[PDB]
RNA sequence: AUAGGUUUGGUCCUAGCCUUUCUAUUAGCUCUUAGUAAGAUUACACAUGCAAGCAUCCCCGUUCCAGUGAGUUCACCCUCUAAAUC
């Protein structure tokens, strides 16, 4: 099927400071073999988009490509999960701040 | 002693006590949980204890945690086909959601029991492995055969002084 | 062993390599054994590569593979 | 001269009594941790050197397989495992005599030991299979014919024999015909 | 109609096999791990006793009495071509996992050019030179001989012999049968019968006897202690079998 | 990673001193007919061909 | 160190220190240059016959001569061994007796 | 490793001491050595008689149906054992070596009857 | 006929299916050709030195 | 322990090894022991065994002198206990010294 | 680590060093006979002799074995797929 490895990834955009691509910082959880606690080891993946939809700070999904389309461009931003600020609260789908409902339900 | 608060979480027997192992088609589980909600304490004690147990058993799924991005706790999964499961967790305990994923996206025990014989057949008993992959490097190391001429002096039917 | 070059010294520049002798009462059945052995083995090869091929067919699009493959996409939904 | 008349008699209860044999011997070594390979030879062939082993200071304690209670002294009571040599401190040549003669007497059944109750080899006890039931034999082999009639010497016509004489004229060999079949 | 594995004739000989749980689960002499501590109330004691009787029943279900042998030696291939040309006896073994044990093809070749079919003594040994398990030295050990056995019945060791055959000889063989009946003969001469009461007592003692009409040595036991219906629910079993 | 320029080049002139001047059918297949030796090969012939 | 601290450091991490005889080799040969005597440290008083040797390497290291007498002078090949001599304050090598130009001791 | 001329071949391997040979059937590539690695481990071959007349041998057969089913050659001493197993036809080269002592016995009974 | 073991094996398995079917186990021969050892090659398979 | 009457014991003293603080700390711990009869009396509840030589039988050790409390115990698993590192890394068993699994005399 | 010795006039604590155990090579002194394992230290220089041939010639094969540890993150998993055997 595809050639690049990590098929399906959610991440966070750092910098959109090029054209039609975004820099996405993703975190796995890896185990210390000795200390035996999980720690966020990051890695930086690029993400190609079309509409320049993302701005610096959002949480983005990104889907892997069947072929890398540059030397470092690897995935396309298949959906943008959490917008900066304008987070649609995914169950009860309505705009909200941190922990407080801007558009309250019982609408 | 050990340096944590609940320090049983770092013992390698605990991380195996989790049982929620994901199917091949789940590729990201993303959790989002409130930090001071009186009503969401299950999704706080979920990520406190349980998701280290999940990561030891499906160790390639990306797990990611967010803190105050939403008023209600939820889980959201990212299947390989492309749909997004939306598990909710609010006003549950940390126990029910260790039961609410193993009945949805946890593997069936029939599909893990049939996954346990095939891990055995490649470690097949009658191979002659170098005491690390299998037993009996010689047929001298089973009884009845003529035993490995370091162990015995062998009869005069050998060459060299025949 | 030899490495393209080293001078192929005096022992084997000429050693006239005459062969062993031929057994025509048995060689004209020994030639008739091998065509009766190479052809029978070549029948067992196509017994088994076709056997291995069905063992690939029964797990790719197989009759109990298709029934598994529709089962899970029901128990998923 | 053939023991097991020693371990109950009067020199035993006036020496050891209720304690095991090794209850006065404990060895001489360097500091701290004692060496794992115990001295192999208690006695070498004509005389004993230094301190002797627990089964080497007495000349009237000789081990065999029928010395039932002496061999019970070197196996732990609720843990069936033979002691390693530096627990007892015996010579390891005498401990090769004690690691056989336990099992030599374990294998005669005169010492009680554990065997776990096991699970069977197979869950099916059915015995109707073509290797273990009966096999319908060969329509060649019932008739006195082997397999595959090309084994026996189908001697060729002479035209194929003389084919090599004008192929291999300077080198041939001389023969007899089809084989004589069986042996003395 | 004789049919030992019928559903009701077990439930009586499973019942006249005693429960007597402290004799069953004695502490085995092994290399102990230090004991673990649970603390369970009278409500949760009774679910742990009943678990220890739910787990006690499943140790009381094997074996059956299993159809004394027929020696299978048929020859498939006997070529008149080899016949004393090259010697020493090759034995051929099919090996996999996903074939069961009595479904297995083990074949010997002979110096005379036959293909013999590995008589029953060899085949289970050829499993154990290859598929090893618990205990089980593959040759006859020097315990099972008549003299080396006669030391053993002196020492109240009959379960210890009945648990030795269950490894060494499969209960369809004859060398399981010829030394089990060598034991239950000598259990009756000087009847010491309260020793076999909760390990393989459903058929090893009585289903030998009810075939062999020596059940008078087993009903004195059912009047020495009390064992009242235990007596009468097997004296009925004489008539409904024979 | 090391780019291997002289290894690539000396391949492509090894084929060039093979392709351009491949030795033709004659000067390897001439036989000195008395000792059964050939030029350019050194190897005499098997026993069924004398 | 808290838990995030010890993950940043990792395991313990050590080198060895190869001793007097160069880069931790058992024996070493050399040639003698001078056999002089050195005076020991403060609790002890003697004078101990210790030589100076250029090794296999070409390093001059001062070395000790055990036993009653020494016979070595200025060209002889000796085989040195690395045991520190405890009342000398920096003599680290010793000669093994019965080797390569130096023999054993004169037993009475 | 990428070799030249590679094919899988079912061969024997020496796992013994001096004066105690032991042979071990494996599936191995053409060019990797005898005491080198392999791709799959098969039955065993005991080449020495033990107690009561036995030169043992194994054949992990349902995977040699697979490994010859993917098209792997064999070695000339290996086909001596499958052919004499009755899994495969008896080797005609073994049949020659079966027969060239009968020819020796066709001059052994002569030299004992021309004598006596 | 099959060699003595696969001839012995396959008839046993049909006996485990449930149809007896006591026909002899014959493998085809005509579907495999009979070119003897002096059938020529094709030249671009080989390559000149 | 030979003087007390104890026949089998594992004990390791870490920290300082001083011959008097060891024994006055030996008699301190060994005096403050929970007997199984007194294990019941504080909690009212019934005390059993699960051994490796017997089966899963709940063989009884001690019962109170009188009444028994009815409610099942609050079994909050994987408890907040400060478990020691030198024993759980032992139970994983990677790290090995040449000074542990030794063959010494008969004490 | 079941641990022990050593700071001081002495005690206690922190502490390093060393001892006790096991393995591997060299060195001393010393050594009866069999069996199996194992056996340049040096990517330093090499006298010599042997180590690739087979075969109705063509081809194929000497690109494998065997060796050494100079160098060094080209060894494992996935995708795509080329030579090779069926
Ligand atoms: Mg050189
Ligand atoms: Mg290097
Ligand atoms: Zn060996």
């Amino acid at each position: 099927r595809s050639s690049v490895h990590a098929r399906w990834i959610v991440g966070k955009v750092i910098g959109t400071k090029m054209q039609k691509t975004a820099k996405v910082r993703v975190t796995r959880l890896v185990l210390d073999p000795y200390l035996l606690k999980y720690f966020n080891k990051r890695k930086t993946y690029f993400a190609h988009d079309a509409l320049q939809q993302c701005t610096v700070g959002d949480i983005v999904l990104l889907r892997a490509l069947p072929v890398p389309r540059a030397k470092h461009v690897k995935h396309e931003l298949a959906e943008i999960v959490f917008k900066v600020g304008k987070v649609i609260d995914p169950v009860t789908g309505k705009p909200c701040a941190g922990t407080t409902y801007l558009e309250s339900p019982l609408s | 002693p050990m340096k944590g608060r609940f320090p049983i979480r770092r013992t390698l027997q605990y991380l195996s006590q989790g049982n929620v192992v994901f199917k091949d088609s789940v590729k990201v589980m993303t959790v989002n949980y409130n930090t001071h909600g009186e009503l969401g304490e299950g999704a706080r004690k979920f990520v406190f204890f349980n998701i280290p147990q999940i990561q030891y058993k499906n160790p390639w799924v990306q797990i990611m945690m967010f803190k105050n991005m939403t008023p209600s706790p939820f889980l959201r999964f990212y299947l390989d086909s492309g749909e997004q499961v939306l598990v909710d967790v609010e006003t549950k305990s940390n126990k029910e959601i260790m039961e609410h994923i193993r009945k949805i996206l946890g593997k069936n025990e029939e599909t893990l029991r049939e996954e346990e014989e095939e891990k055995k057949q490649l470690s097949h008993p009658a191979n002659f492995g170098p005491r690390k992959y299998c037993l009996r490097e010689c047929i001298c190391e089973v009884e009845g055969q003529v035993p490995c001429p370091s162990l015995v002096p062998l009869p005069k039917e050998m060459r060299g002084k025949y | 062993r030899k490495t393209r070059h080293d001078p192929l010294a005096k022992s084997k520049i000429e050693r006239v390599n005459m062969p062993p002798a031929v057994d025509p009462a048995e060689f004209f059945v020994l030639m008739e054994r091998y065509q009766h052995y190479r052809q029978t083995v070549r029948a067992l090869r196509m017994e088994f590569v076709s056997e291995v091929q069905r063992k690939v067919h029964e797990a790719r699009a197989g009759v109990l593979a298709e029934r598994k493959a529709l089962k899970d996409a029901a128990e998923h939904r | 001269d053939e023991p097991w008349k020693y371990l109950e008699s009067e020199e035993y209860q006036e020496r050891y009594g209720s304690r095991p044999v090794w209850a006065d011997y404990r060895r001489n070594h360097k500091g701290g941790v004692p060496p794992q390979r115990t001295r192999k030879t208690c006695i070498r062939r004509n005389k004993v050197v230094g301190n002797p082993c627990p089964i080497c200071r007495d000349h009237k304690l000789h081990v065999d397989f029928r010395n039932v209670k002496l061999l019970e002294q070197f196996v732990c009571a609720h843990t069936g495992i033979i002691f390693y040599a530096p627990y007892t401190g015996v010579c390891v040549k005498q401990h090769k005599r004690l690691t056989q003669a336990i099992q030599k007497a374990r294998d005669h059944g005169l010492l009680i030991y554990h065997i776990p109750q096991v699970e069977p080899r197979d869950l099916d006890f059915s015995t109707s299979h073509g290797a273990v039931s009966a096999t319908p034999p060969a329509p060649t082999l019932v008739s006195g014919d082997p397999w595959y009639p090309w084994y026996n010497w189908k001697q060729p016509p002479e035209r194929e024999l003389s084919r090599l004489r004008r192929l291999y004229q300077g080198h041939l060999q001389e023969e007899s015909g089809p084989p004589p079949e069986s042996m003395p | 109609k004789p049919t030992f594995m019928d559903e009701e004739v077990q439930s009586i000989l499973t019942k006249m096999t005693g429960l007597n749980l402290q004799k069953t689960f004695k502490p085995a002499i092994q290399e102990l791990k230090p004991p673990t501590y649970k603390l369970m109330t009278q409500a949760q004691l009774e679910e742990a006793t009943r678990q220890a009787v739910e787990a006690a029943k499943v140790r009381l279900k094997m074996p059956p009495v299993l159809e004394e042998r027929v020696p299978i030696n048929d020859v498939l291939a006997e070529d008149k071509i080899l016949e004393g040309t090259e010697t020493t006896k090759y034995v051929f073994t099919d090996i996999s996992y996903s074939i069961p044990h009595r479904e297995r093809f083990i074949v010997v070749r002979e110096p005379s050019g036959t293909l013999r079919k590995a008589s029953w003594e060899e085949r289970d040994r050829m499993i154990q030179v290859y598929f090893p398990k618990e205990g089980r030295k593959i040759l006859t050990p020097i315990i099972f001989k008549e003299e080396n056995l006669r030391t053993m019945y002196s020492q109240d060791r009959h379960v210890d012999v009945l648990n030795l055959c269950f490894a060494q000889f499969e209960p369809d063989s004859t060398e399981y049968i010829k030394v089990h009946h060598k034991t239950y003969e000598d259990i009756d001469k000087r009847g010491k019968y309260d020793l076999l009461r909760s390990t393989r007592y459903f058929g090893g003692m009585v289903w030998y006897f009810v075939n062999n009409k020596k059940i008078d040595g087993l009903l004195i036991d059912q009047i020495q202690r009390d064992l009242i219906d235990d007596a009468t629910n097997l004296v009925q079993l004489y008539h409904v079998l024979h | 990673v090391r780019p291997r320029l002289i290894a690539e080049l000396a391949r492509r002139v090894r084929a060039l001193r093979e392709q351009l001047n491949r030795p033709r059918d004659s000067q390897l297949y001439a036989v000195d007919y008395e000792t059964l030796t050939r030029p350019f090969s050194g190897r005499r012939l098997p026993v069924r061909a004398w | 160190a808290t838990l995030n601290q010890m993950h940043r450091l990792g395991p313990p991490k050590r080198p060895p220190r190869k001793l007097g005889p160069t880069e931790g080799r058992p024996q070493l040969k050399g040639v003698v240059l001078c056999t002089f005597t050195r005076k020991p440290k403060k609790p002890n008083s003697a004078n101990r016959k210790c030589c100076r040797v250029r090794l296999s390497t070409g390093r001059e290291a001062v070395c000790f001569i055990p036993g009653e007498g020494h016979t070595l002078q200025e060209h002889q090949i000796v085989l040195v061994e690395g045991g520190r001599t405890q009342d000398l304050p920096g003599v680290k090598l010793t000669v093994v007796r019965g080797k390569y130009d130096c023999g054993h001791v004169q037993k009475k | 490793k990428a070799y030249r001329g590679g094919h899988l071949t079912i061969r024997l391997a020496l796992g013994g001491c001096t004066n105690r040979p032991f042979y071990r059937i494996v599936a191995a590539h053409n060019k990797c050595p005898r005491d080198g690695r392999f791709v799959e481990q098969l039955g065993s071959y005991d080449p020495l008689p033990n107690s009561h007349g036995e030169k043992l041998v194994a054949l992990n057969l349902d995977r040699i149906r697979h490994w010859i089913g993917c098209g792997a050659h064999l070695s000339k001493p290996m086909e001596k054992l499958l052919g004499l197993a009755g899994f495969f036809p008896l080797h005609p080269m073994m049949i020659t070596n079966a027969e060239r002592l009968r020819r020796k016995r066709a001059r052994e009974v002569l030299l004992a009857s021309q004598k006596t | 006929p099959y060699p003595p073991l696969l001839r012995a094996m396959i008839i046993a398995e049909r006996q485990k299916n449930g149809d007896t079917s006591t026909e002899e186990p014959m493998l085809n021969v005509q579907r495999i050709r009979m070119e003897p050892w002096d059938y020529p090659a094709k030249q671009e398979d080989k390559g000149r030195a | 322990c030979r003087l007390i009457g104890i026949k089998d014991m594992y004990a390791k003293v870490s920290g300082s090894i001083n011959m008097l603080s060891l024994t006055q700390g030996l008699f301190r711990g060994l005096s403050r022991q929970e007997t199984h009869q007194q294990l019941a009396d504080k909690k009212g509840l019934h005390v059993v065994e699960i051994r490796e030589e017997c089966g899963p039988l709940p063989i009884v050790v001690a019962s109170p002198r009188g009444p028994l409390r009815k409610d099942p115990e609050p079994e909050d698993e994987v408890p907040d206990v400060k478990l020691d590192w030198e024993d759980v890394k032992t139970a994983q068993g990677m790290k090995r010294s040449v000074w542990s699994n030794l063959k010494r005399a008969a004490t």
